[PDB]
């Protein structure tokens, strides 16, 4: 019953960070002309590009139907970027009152995939 | 179609001359990637003779000749990695490219590496006397330690193998700088030239998607290679990453020897060292203790660390 919806662009390393998690996962589509509904809870999964958040995941999200299912958000990027770094977490966090649950890396470290395991397994029981 | 029976200039120049020339089309595009990438470094587009240096100088002026001198010596080691990287390292790329778009991508990281390196010369102009900047270039010239970094990766650029040429130009974004980087970040922490520090964080703005773009485009191709010849690519990586480690962790000890920085510096290039790994697609073995520095210092490089509704 742990589910994730993640984003991931052509270089795919949010996918590849998701596919070392334990939870089943469902992608949100690149293609602007292609939309997926979700009837169940999940965490969502989703990187940065600053517009902030991807327009495919704003498409996501404002389906009513889709963002009331949402039990928290995880954001990535680098911290290269300073001030703008996974600032997609933040954002949905405001626009969906839901809580910030994490921010990580590229395709995530070892201690990552550890801490995201347990997060989910929390955010499913709290 | 005129695009599978037609080749770019610059393939036709260098590789095959039996086809006829295609211009460049921003129309249909083959990778959408390369439009995020081009957007986003050309509207990032900054010149450093439009950040106030002169702001530094009350700081720049309460440290002894110690520490101005290192200042001066570690940012002219960085000019001569950046006029590497700008002058054979980024322009080499042009010819090996997958798609028209990526050429040009690589035409503005040549140019833009090229207004990093210049951005030192503007902080020189403002703080330094023309004896410590002199004093600087002849360090940098007679320090085996520090030519020995650029003189590993440059044979990769002239040599006729475009995978091995990808992860240098890779590699100097990622990973080679970040030693020094750590210096401004460290003096920023505690107060002492803040505006120098944000030319650097428009610098690194600027490498962050120099390294992710040549790592993508590295993963497109070695992704074509069988199974065995993935592996053998695998391995140069890490071979040439352990050299590199190597050579970098030897020089800064050196350049931070009497400041005590050396331990802290060499910890936040292994945490760069770890991300040019990912960027290519390959996990980060590196620790926690191994890849952790201060917060204080972490801070001064990131501080976070159609709505229908
Ligand atoms: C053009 C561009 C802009 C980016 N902007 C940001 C940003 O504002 N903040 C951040 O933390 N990361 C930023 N990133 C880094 C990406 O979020 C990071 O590479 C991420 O791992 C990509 O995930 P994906 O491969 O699933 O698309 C940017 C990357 C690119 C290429």
């Amino acid at each position: 019953k742990e589910l994730i919806v993640y984003f991931s662009t052509q270089s795919n390393n949010t996918h590849r960070f998701v596919q070392k998690l334990d939870a089943e996962s469902i992608r949100i589509p690149i293609d602007e002309e292609e939309r997926i509904k979700v009837d169940e809870d999940y965490v969502l999964i989703v990187p940065t590009y600053s517009g902030a958040v991807p327009k495919q995941v704003i498409h996501f999200l404002n389906d009513p139907d889709n963002r009331k299912h949402c039990l928290g958000v995880i954001s990535s990027g680098n911290t290269n970027f300073g001030d703008s770094f996974a600032i997609a977490g933040p954002v949905i966090s405001y626009k969906l009152k839901v809580p910030l649950l994490y921010q990580f890396e590229l395709i995530g470290t070892k201690e990552d995939v550890e801490e995201v395991n347990r997060i989910i397994s929390e955010t499913f029981n709290a | 179609n005129y695009y599978d029976r037609s080749v770019s200039p610059v393939e036709y120049a260098y590789f095959d001359q039996s086809q006829n020339m295609r211009a460049i089309n921003w129309n249909k595009i083959v990778d959408e990637k390369d439009l995020e990438v081009w957007n986003r470094v050309t509207q990032n587009f900054w010149l450093p003779e439009n950040i106030p240096v002169s702001n530094d100088l009350p700081s720049w002026n309460e440290l002894d000749d110690d520490w101005q001198q290192l200042i001066t010596r570690t940012f002219t080691g960085l000019t001569l990695l950046d006029t590497v990287q700008s002058s054979i390292g980024d322009v080499a790329q042009i010819k090996n490219s997958l798609t028209e778009q990526e050429q040009v991508i690589y035409a503005n990281f040549a140019f833009m590496v090229g207004v990093h390196a210049r951005s030192y010369g503007t902080i020189f102009s403002t703080l330094c006397t023309s004896e410590q900047i002199e004093e600087a270039h002849e360090w940098v010239v007679d320090n085996e330690a520090l030519q020995a970094r650029p003189k590993a990766l440059i044979p990769f650029y002239t040599a006729d193998d475009p995978l091995k040429s990808k992860i240098a130009a890779a590699l100097m974004p990622g990973f080679l700088l970040y030693g020094g980087f750590y210096l401004p970040f460290y003096l920023s922490a505690r107060g002492k030239l803040p505006n120098t520090s944000d030319i650097i964080r428009l610098i690194l703005r600027d490498k962050v998607i120099h390294n992710f773009y040549s790592g993508y485009k590295y993963q497109l191709k070695v992704a074509k290679l069988s199974p065995e010849k993935q592996a053998e690519m695998k391995q140069f990586v890490f071979d040439l990453l352990d050299k590199m480690i190597g050579l970098e962790k030897t020089y800064l000890h050196q350049l931070y020897d009497g400041f005590g920085l050396a331990d802290e510096a060499i910890r936040f290039s292994l945490y760069n060292a770890g991300k040019f790994l990912q960027n290519l697609g390959y996990e980060s073995p590196f620790t926690k203790e191994e890849t952790r520095i201060a917060p204080e210092v972490f801070a001064q490089l990131s501080a976070r660390a159609d709505w229908d509704f």
